[PDB]
């Protein structure tokens, strides 16, 4: 939850207005920096399934 | 097993008329059967025999097959096409690859080729080329392969030579060494019974190959697949092929699809790294351990990576699966 | 229009597909059909088929 | 904005410079099929929003 | 570089004496060779008392 609503809110999708790193940093405590972190962390895990790899081309 | 009588068949005189034409007579043989084999024979002759075909030409300063030659009074797919009919019989090869050069006024046939200790050449007096000016001067290196059964150049659409160069020409292949087949059954003057004929097969080859190794390469065609029809277990397919994929596919290329520089390609694959499966999780510390691998191969390696999505160095303890 | 253009002339070269329509020289029309192994066509005393 | 004629086509492989040449057109005496490129082209447009 | 068998084999017995039987894999006329082969050797070569 606390990832798949950090790359839904950041990157802005089903839910219309995208927010920034100081809007989603306010909504969830610990400021920017932490929330990149965990960010970069989904995209990491987005590295071996298949699906989204052929959607891309 | 203790049944029936039936006789049994054996070559006669196999008067060789010409180095082409050819007739194989087989005497010991009844009513039925020598009007039966004169098909099955003729049809595994006029089809399922070997030879030789040429399938590529280089030519020096000629790119596609539409071009000409300056003191070439004949064009390059007319002398595509005279290659066509190139009486060859190698050796114990599989693949060769004839020089041919000449230069000066004349016409150029197969003897101007570079004669070859394994190439045995049926008529050297065929057409090819034709010169004109005594300033003119070709050299081509032929491709002769061993085969069966036409097969021309617009099967293999690219599956032959990932680069293959611009002045590679594509020729087809007439494989089948027998132009026409044809046989007589005739009733035989067996000095023994009366009621038995002699299959004559009156045959015609382009001298590439004997009606020794003929006759019975064909019959023994025939025999192989007269093997199945012995035993009747009905074997099925087992099929069930399995559909889940556990990692991404894209690891199943090789390095190649990185499209990297030289330097980097050639220690991938000095490095026993072929697929991109073993690069996918391979350490920098390892890379750097490398061969003729400093910062600018390095950085080229993770750019290449990180942009088709992947990492360097992950781990995946399930390589590779699983057939 | 506008600025420079690219003409590419390749050449292809077709084989008689199953389905050309090739004719004679009186109304002779017809359209080939299969194509037909020389091993089973009919033949006569000698090898030539047809 | 211009349409040019060029090799860095975004979206492509190493089927590109195989019958590409450093500018983007095919070389002379090089075997196409079904899909291969002749002319690199790009032309150009923003916005988009994705 | 030979030749390949025939793999897939099936065989209905319509009864005791009637049957049909399917050989899949087998290349060109090799499938009427065979055919007339063993119709020209069924229809005479066979023995049996009568």
């Amino acid at each position: 939850a606390r990832e798949a609503k950090v790359l839904r809110m950041r990157f802005g999708i089903d839910m219309n207005t995208d927010y920034t790193l100081e809007e989603v940093g306010k909504q969830f405590d610990v400021t920017r920096e932490r929330i990149r972190q965990i960010e970069a962390k989904a995209l990491r895990k987005l590295r071996h399934p298949s699906r989204s790899e052929v959607l891309r081309s | 097993g203790s049944v029936t009588e039936f006789l049994k068949p054996r070559l006669v005189d196999i008067e060789q008329v010409s180095s082409t034409h050819a007739k194989v007579t087989l005497e010991p043989l009844e009513r039925g059967f020598g009007h039966t084999l004169g098909n099955a024979l003729r049809r595994i002759l006029l089809s399922s025999m070997p030879g030789c075909a040429v399938t590529e030409v280089e030519i020096d300063g000629v790119l596609h097959e539409y071009s000409t030659k300056e003191g070439v009074q004949e064009d390059i797919l007319e002398i595509l096409l005279n290659l066509k009919g190139l009486a060859v019989r190698v050796q114990g090869k599989d693949e060769v690859i004839l020089t041919l050069n000449k230069s000066g006024i004349g016409p150029v046939t197969a003897a101007d080729i570079t004669h070859d200790g394994d190439v045995e050449i049926v008529k050297p007096q065929h057409v090819i080329c034709h010169l004109t000016d005594e300033n003119a001067s070709i050299s081509m290196r032929i491709k002769v392969q061993r085969g069966r059964g036409y097969v021309p150049a617009s099967t293999r659409i690219h599956s032959e030579e990932d680069e293959r160069p611009i002045g590679r020409l594509l020729v087809d292949a007439c494989y089948s060494p027998v132009e026409r087949i044809a046989y007589n059954v005739e009733a035989a003057r067996v000095e023994q019974r009366t009621d038995l004929d002699k299959l004559v097969i009156e045959m015609e080859t382009n001298g590439t190959i004997d009606p020794e190794e003929a006759i019975r390469r064909a019959a023994t065609i025939l025999a192989e697949q007269l093997e199945a029809f012995v035993d009747l277990r009905d074997v099925r397919q087992p099929e069930v092929k399995e559909e889940k994929p556990e990692f991404d596919p894209i690891l199943l290329r090789p390095v190649d699809d990185l499209e990297l520089t030289v330097r980097s390609a050639n220690c991938l694959k000095a490095e026993a790294i072929h697929y991109i499966g073993d690069l996918v999780q391979r350490t920098e510390v390892e890379l750097l351990k490398t061969p003729n691998l400093g910062k600018k191969s390095l950085t080229e390696i993770k750019d290449v990576l990180a942009s088709r999505g992947l990492s360097l160095g992950m781990r995946l303890e399930n390589w590779p699966p699983a057939s | 229009g506008v600025l420079k253009i690219v003409k590419v002339y390749l050449a292809v070269k077709r084989r008689i597909q199953p389905g050309d329509k090739m004719a004679g020289r009186h109304g002779n029309k017809g359209v080939i059909s299969k194509i037909n192994p020389i091993e089973d066509m009919p033949y006569d005393e000698n090898g030539t088929p047809v | 904005g211009p349409e040019e004629i060029t090799a860095d086509i975004p979206n492509v492989g190493e089927a590109a410079l195989s019958k590409l040449d450093e500018s983007g057109i095919v070389y002379i005496g090089a075997e196409v099929t079904g899909g291969d490129i002749l002319v690199g082209k790009v032309t150009p447009k923003g916005e988009t929003q994705l």
